[PDB]
């Protein structure tokens, strides 16, 4: 059994959106199937379930009338749709088979809703009693994600790449730091490698004391 | 709707020990229709237990559940490294099929004080008109800590953001960054930039500071 969810979505407020979950390996029409929200940093929230055989639905009151759950059994697909997205609809959305407990889960669809437009990050050095710390500040990008490595992946021990934060501006920012021997600052080169695929940006920043 | 209360919010235990997680319902759940799920960072949840006490397919014997009515328990009888995760209960009796708020099971270790580092803004960023000051608290335990920003010895609220890592795989600690962001014009109106850190492992607060331009 597979529940295959549609790809990440990046939308403006007010726009409509339909995301999908296509099942294989069981009788789609004889089990309930439903949707769970998870905002980043929060727990799970039940949205509703549908019985594809006849499209009976059960909705949470906090989502009813904001979303529609639907199903097309001819292609074994369930759907979740919004007629008018709000920024607060930014979340991961999971489909899962419902028994009524959720026994088989899709991998999730990330939905980002923002007035922001695609933007690559700026990368600034965080320049450096035995240990020294240095890093890179990856500022003002949209949407997620960025990836950060150090020395093209040869430096991993002591690296903390922090979760992104959403700024009041609507752009994301994160820092990546690493602790190293103070004695190495004169003698080793430290470079943070940053990739932001949505904007096709690759940036290497040498971080010097 | 039925509200599910999970306690404690966080359990701190050692490898090999037993975790007992609680899920209390505001109204009685019929027919033991209470499920438990595990979620690891970056992954979808997975089912552990259904019917309050039945193991889902493929789930190992160290996970068990019990209870009825308004009181339910999840037991992880021997904590393996994979088991330090977040756990959710859900009732699937009455629509809406509500989740509890989650319990995190973390690794308990000895107290470790943070090492603290402060980073002034880069000249490259300053050219662009903004100033970000970064404070790093490295490898501390437990997670509780306080960071305060001071500019010319005045406390700063509303202009900083924090981020915390998941627990470290090698030494079971946490790290935290706080970033204070000002316009360059505002940054140049002040001299002393400081972050002050309090933590159980510190006998008194640690302050790291710099003087802008000096
Ligand atoms: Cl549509
Ligand atoms: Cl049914
Ligand atoms: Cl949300
Ligand atoms: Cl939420
Ligand atoms: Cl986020
Ligand atoms: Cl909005
Ligand atoms: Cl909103
Ligand atoms: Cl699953
Ligand atoms: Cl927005
Ligand atoms: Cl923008
Ligand atoms: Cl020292
Ligand atoms: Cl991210
Ligand atoms: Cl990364
Ligand atoms: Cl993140
Ligand atoms: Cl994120
Ligand atoms: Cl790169
Ligand atoms: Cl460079
Ligand atoms: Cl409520
Ligand atoms: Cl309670
Ligand atoms: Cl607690
Ligand atoms: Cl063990
Ligand atoms: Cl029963
Ligand atoms: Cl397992
Ligand atoms: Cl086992
Ligand atoms: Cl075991
Ligand atoms: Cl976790
Ligand atoms: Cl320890
Ligand atoms: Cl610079
Ligand atoms: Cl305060
Ligand atoms: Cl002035
Ligand atoms: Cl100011
Ligand atoms: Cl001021
Ligand atoms: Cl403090
Ligand atoms: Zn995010
Ligand atoms: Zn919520
Ligand atoms: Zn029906
Ligand atoms: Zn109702
Ligand atoms: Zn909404
Ligand atoms: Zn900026
Ligand atoms: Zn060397
Ligand atoms: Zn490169
Ligand atoms: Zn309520
Ligand atoms: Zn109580
Ligand atoms: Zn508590
Ligand atoms: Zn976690
Ligand atoms: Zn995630
Ligand atoms: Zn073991
Ligand atoms: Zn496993
Ligand atoms: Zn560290
Ligand atoms: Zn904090
Ligand atoms: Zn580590
Ligand atoms: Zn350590
Ligand atoms: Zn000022
Ligand atoms: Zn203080």
């Amino acid at each position: 059994v597979q529940l295959v969810q549609s790809g990440a979505e990046v939308k403006k407020p007010g726009e409509s959106l339909k995301i999908s979950c296509k099942v294989s390996g069981y009788s789609f029409s004889t089990y309930w199937i439903g949707w769970v929200r998870q905002m980043p940093g929060k727990g799970l929230e039940w949205m509703g379930i549908i019985y594809p055989g006849d499209s009976d639905t059960r909705y949470s009151p906090s989502f009813q009338g904001q979303v529609t759950i639907s199903a097309d059994k001819s292609i074994s697909t369930a759907y979740l749709q919004w007629s008018s997205l709000k920024a607060s609809d930014t979340a991961m959305y999971y489909c899962a088979r419902s028994r009524w407990y959720f026994d088989l889960w899709g991998r999730g669809t990330l939905v980002t809703v923002s007035s922001a437009s695609t933007k690559g990050p700026s990368v600034f050095p965080l320049a450096p009693g035995g240990t020294a710390a240095l890093g890179c500040l990856v500022k003002d990008y949209f949407p997620e994600p960025v990836t950060v490595s150090w020395n093209s992946g040869a430096l991993t021990s002591g690296v903390h790449t922090f979760p992104a934060v959403l700024q009041s501006s609507g752009l994301y920012s994160l820092s990546s730091v690493v602790t190293v021997p103070s004695s190495s600052l004169g003698t080793q080169t430290y470079i943070c490698n940053v990739n932001h695929k949505p904007s096709n940006t690759k940036v290497d920043k040498r971080v010097e004391p | 709707e039925i509200v599910l209360t999970q306690s404690p919010g966080t359990l701190s235990l050692s490898p090999g020990e037993r975790a007992t997680l609680s899920c209390r319902a505001s109204q009685s759940v019929s027919s033991s229709y209470l499920a438990w799920y595990q979620q690891k960072p970056g992954q979808a949840p997975r089912l552990l237990i259904y019917g309050a006490s039945s193991r889902a397919t493929g789930i190992p014997d160290r996970f068990s559940g019990s209870g009825s009515g308004t009181d339910f328990t999840l037991t992880i009888s021997r904590l393996e490294p994979e088991d330090f995760a977040v756990y959710y209960c859900q009732q699937y009796d009455s629509s809406p099929l509500t989740f509890g708020g989650g319990t995190k099971v973390e690794i308990k270790r000895t107290v470790a004080a943070p090492s603290v580092f402060i980073f002034p803004p880069s000249d490259e960023q300053l050219k662009s008109g903004t100033a970000s000051v970064v404070c790093l608290l490295n490898n501390f335990y437990p997670r509780e800590a306080k960071v305060q920003w001071k500019v010319d010895n005045a406390l700063q609220s509303g202009n900083s953001q924090e981020s915390v890592t998941e627990q470290d795989s090698k030494d079971s600690t946490y790290s935290l960054s706080s970033t204070l962001t000002l316009s360059k014009a505002d940054y140049e109106k002040h001299k002393v930039y400081a972050c002050e850190v309090t933590h159980q492992g510190l006998s008194s607060p640690v302050t790291k500071s710099f003087n802008r331009g000096e």
